[PDB]
């Protein structure tokens, strides 16, 4: 592990030994999904499956296009449909979900195994599989359900941002596949700026709340959207307005910790220097004098 | 000479040597994974071998804090006199344990005052090496070769301190009922005559005397 | 780790478990840097950082070109410059500093951590981050004085002898960068006679002692130099003249060991006789008969 020596964070490791991470000085890279360019054809979910080597089971229609109906071990990203009359006349909002590569991802925060996820200096959250034993505590410490257990082998997968490709100099293979260029990479700065020019197109076509979704609650994403309704995220199948790591999530795996850690190494104290200041409870303390 | 027990410690010097007893595992075992790596176990005294190198030097500190207040607390016991000559003498009879027979023994005997040193000089050596070999803090200010030299003297003044206490726990659980006066603090009037006469002589005679002064 | 099975030397690892090495018939490989051909450019310095993505800070200048003036975390090559007239005349001496790659490394030799440092068949001494635990016994064993700890991980780094080119068929970024062909590299065998025949063109010039430095005390380096100055490496910025591993760092890691590993086997064996030949020390062994 650690082979890179760009691991900015990692699971369950002390603050005071942190990762090796001197090859830091690496540009921050990301995707953008232009939800108003997306055709909902679902190449991303094809070209994603085949290069990774998986495949999820044939599965079944229930009244939708979606399929399949959720992210899964097998599926590490899928195409969620929306049918909304909210904004005054019929519209098809199709968003691809997946892994959103967190500055400060939550899955990392909540796990309990050392190692299991790390993240590199280039902003790719990626699983170390070796490390992970099921637990699933990633899955309540993510704010957008993402990680997905394999009940082949019991650990988490997700979308890794095609580390394998990325580490190499290629793009990933959803970003090259994408028949409209919906999906763009690319560096964060220049996705960024992409992102804003795309915008300003679209309020000059009538979308006065147009925005790029990179949520400032988890200290932005490597994959970020622009919505044409970025006012109301929930229309794009329940994508979350103003994520940020749960409350109760922050405190069980913060100050709970060392509060812990205070009271037993003090209880500890207290019980050894008790016994000898006072000395056993015996049945005679008293015909030994 | 009618009572079950007499105080050989107080709780204050109780409550001191069970935190030095138990600060020194940690750092003893911690110490032991570096010089011996083969023995991979140790590696994870104080959780993790990365957090083994930072916390190793700072309990380090804390036994030598303690240790100098058990220091001016029981040096002045310790000090060697013409009348420790018999025990050094007859170690071999002592080690049978037939000391009695052979020696006059006060507060600590004469292999008590030695390890007294023994633990006191190696902490103080242990104390001047580790701090010139404390990477990042200290180690940048010592010439390279004063920081190799202490790297190799510390290392063999830590397994000299360890053998001592290994030494030291042994009689400690050898001469029985002496581990329930350190946790307690009493000892049995009878424990006091055979391992140290002088020392309960002087006891009784204070005891008594004082009580004696009064006017009863 | 030991993926490559070609380790020859691992630290802290005993002798009779060595490392995965049967791949072992590999040329050994060195880098030669003529420092009569040098201009002092810093070219090395640039490549080595662009290449290994690391980046020291805009330090200072304190009256001399030397600049960063040390090695560092972020720093694993510097040039170190020298002007002196001890041989006559004035002169401008320059050296590339940086890990020599010793056939017999001191780091290695006096690391606590298993697999902290390793050697690989080809000569290449690197650091395995993940194992290595901050505690800066490999600075004084190098007698180059050489490792650098990172405030920012607590781990040590330095020039890898470009690894990661050099494990696929590449040479090293400041070999193939430098201007002017100070810096050579290929194979131990055909750089030393490269070495022989440019200290024979400088005595022809009239250094009757130039020569190689390849020093016997360390078991020859993998990063040699051809100096005009042979008999007073010092000259080159503190160059040491016949270094070896310290006196005091091969006694503490070599015979202080077992000697101590003795004392306690033999130590716990007579205690441990003692207690069972003599039995306790109670208050009344008498009143028992
Ligand atoms: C008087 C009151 C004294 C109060 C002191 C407060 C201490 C809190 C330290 C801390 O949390 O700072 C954390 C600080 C911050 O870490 P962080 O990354 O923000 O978060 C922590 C991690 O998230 C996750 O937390 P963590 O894994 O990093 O926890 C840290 C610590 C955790 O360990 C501790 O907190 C205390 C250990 C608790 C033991 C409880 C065992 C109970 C089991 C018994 C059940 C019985 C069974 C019935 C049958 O582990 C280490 O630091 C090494 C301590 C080794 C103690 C060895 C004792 C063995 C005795 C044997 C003789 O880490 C530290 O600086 C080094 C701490 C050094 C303290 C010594
Ligand atoms: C009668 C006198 C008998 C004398 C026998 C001489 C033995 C010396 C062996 C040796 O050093 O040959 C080394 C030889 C050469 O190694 P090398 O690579 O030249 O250098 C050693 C490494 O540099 C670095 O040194 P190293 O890490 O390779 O050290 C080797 C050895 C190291 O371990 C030992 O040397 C002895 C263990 C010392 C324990 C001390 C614990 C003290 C802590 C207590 C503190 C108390 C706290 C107060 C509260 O670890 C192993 O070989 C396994 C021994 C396992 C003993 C298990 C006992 C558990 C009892 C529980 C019931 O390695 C061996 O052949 C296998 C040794 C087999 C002996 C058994
Ligand atoms: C008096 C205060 C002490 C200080 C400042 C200190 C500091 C250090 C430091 C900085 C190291 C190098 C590894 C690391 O950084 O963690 C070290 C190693 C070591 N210490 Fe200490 N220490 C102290 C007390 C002790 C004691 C009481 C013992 C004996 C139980 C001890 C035994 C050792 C041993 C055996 C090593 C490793 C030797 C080797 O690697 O061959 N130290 N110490
Ligand atoms: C389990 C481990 C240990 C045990 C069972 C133990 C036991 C004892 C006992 C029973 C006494 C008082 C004996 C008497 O009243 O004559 C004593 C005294 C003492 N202990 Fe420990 N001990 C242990 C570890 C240590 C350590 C690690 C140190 C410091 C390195 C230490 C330092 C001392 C000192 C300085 C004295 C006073 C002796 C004198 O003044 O000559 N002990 N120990
Ligand atoms: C030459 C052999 C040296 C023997 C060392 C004697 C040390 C010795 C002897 C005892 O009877 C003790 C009883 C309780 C606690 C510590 C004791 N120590 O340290
Ligand atoms: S490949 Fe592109 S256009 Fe097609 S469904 Fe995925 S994001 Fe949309
Ligand atoms: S399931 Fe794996 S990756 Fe998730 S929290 Fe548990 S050990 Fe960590
Ligand atoms: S979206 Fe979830 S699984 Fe992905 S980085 Fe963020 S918290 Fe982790
Ligand atoms: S970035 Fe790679 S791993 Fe992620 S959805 Fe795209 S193809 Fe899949
Ligand atoms: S690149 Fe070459 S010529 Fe330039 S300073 Fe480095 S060794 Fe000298
Ligand atoms: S600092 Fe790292 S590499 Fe150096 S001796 Fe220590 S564990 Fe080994
Ligand atoms: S010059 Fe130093 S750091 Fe490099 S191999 Fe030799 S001893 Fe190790
Ligand atoms: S061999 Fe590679 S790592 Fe070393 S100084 Fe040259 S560029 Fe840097």
């Amino acid at each position: 592990a650690m082979e890179t020596q760009d691991i900015i964070k990692r699971s369950a490791t002390n603050s005071i030994t942190p990762p090796s991470q001197v090859r830091d000085y690496k540009a921050e890279v990301a995707k953008l999904i232009d939800v108003s360019t997306c055709i909902g054809c679902k190449a991303c979910q094809v070209a994603c499956s085949e290069w990774n080597d998986i495949r999820d089971e044939v599965g079944h229609c229930v009244g939708v296009y979606d399929n399949p109906a959720d992210l899964s071990a097998k599926s590490w990203t899928v195409m969620r449909f929306s049918e909304t009359e909210q904004n005054g006349k019929l519209e098809w909002l199709i968003r691809k979900d997946g892994c959103m590569h967190c500055e400060d991802p939550g899955c990392l925060k909540a796990c309990p195994s050392a190692g299991a996820i790390i993240q590199y200096a280039n902003g790719i959250v990626d699983f170390q599989s070796e490390n992970c034993i099921g637990c699933g505590y990633c899955i309540a410490g993510c704010p957008f359900n993402i990680p997905r257990l394999n009940k082949e082998d019991n650990r988490v997968y997700k979308c890794t941002l095609c580390v394998d490709r990325v580490s190499v100099g290629q793009e990933p293979a959803c970003v090259k596949t994408c028949p409209t260029g919906a999906i763009h990479f690319g560096t964060k700065k220049e996705m960024l700026e992409l992102a804003e020019q795309r915008v300003a197109k679209l309020k000059a076509r009538g979308y006065e709340h147009a925005g790029v979704y990179n949520p400032e609650g988890v200290g932005g994403t490597h994959v970020m959207y622009v919505l044409h309704h970025a006012d109301q995220p929930e229309l794009y199948h329940g994508l979350p307005k103003d994520p940020k790591i749960d409350t109760s999530v922050s405190l069980w795996k913060g100050a709970l910790k060392p509060l812990a850690a205070a009271g037993f190494i003090a209880t500890f104290a207290g019980l050894i220097f008790h016994y000898i200041g006072i000395g056993p409870n015996k049945e005679v303390d008293d015909d030994e004098e | 000479s009618k009572s079950k027990m007499i105080v050989r410690t107080k709780f204050i010097d109780r409550a001191c040597h069970w935190t030095v007893v138990i600060c020194f595992f940690l750092v003893a075992l911690s110490g032991i994974s570096f010089f011996f790596p083969t023995l991979q176990w140790l590696t994870q005294t104080f959780g993790t071998p990365q957090m083994g190198r930072i916390l190793h030097p700072f309990f380090g500190i804390a036994i030598f804090v303690a240790l100098m207040f058990m220091f001016v607390r029981f040096v002045h016991h310790n000090i060697p006199d013409k009348k420790d000559i018999p025990w050094l003498l007859n170690i071999v009879e002592v080690l049978k344990g037939n000391e009695h027979k052979v020696a006059d023994v006060g507060k600590y005997n004469a292999g008590q005052k030695m390890m007294f040193w023994s633990i006191m000089s190696m902490i103080f050596v242990l104390l001047v090496t580790g701090v010139i070999i404390w990477r990042p803090y200290f180690a940048q200010y010592f010439p390279m070769q004063v920081v190799r030299y202490s790297l190799l003297i510390h290392a063999a003044a830590g397994i000299i301190l360890i053998h001592a206490i290994l030494i030291h726990m042994y009689m400690a659980f050898w001469v029985k009922g002496s581990i329930k006066g350190m946790i307690e603090g009493k000892v049995s009037r009878r424990w006091a005559k055979k391992h140290h006469p002088r020392w309960y002589r002087e006891i009784e005679k204070a005891e008594a005397k004082k009580e004696s002064e009064e006017g009863i």
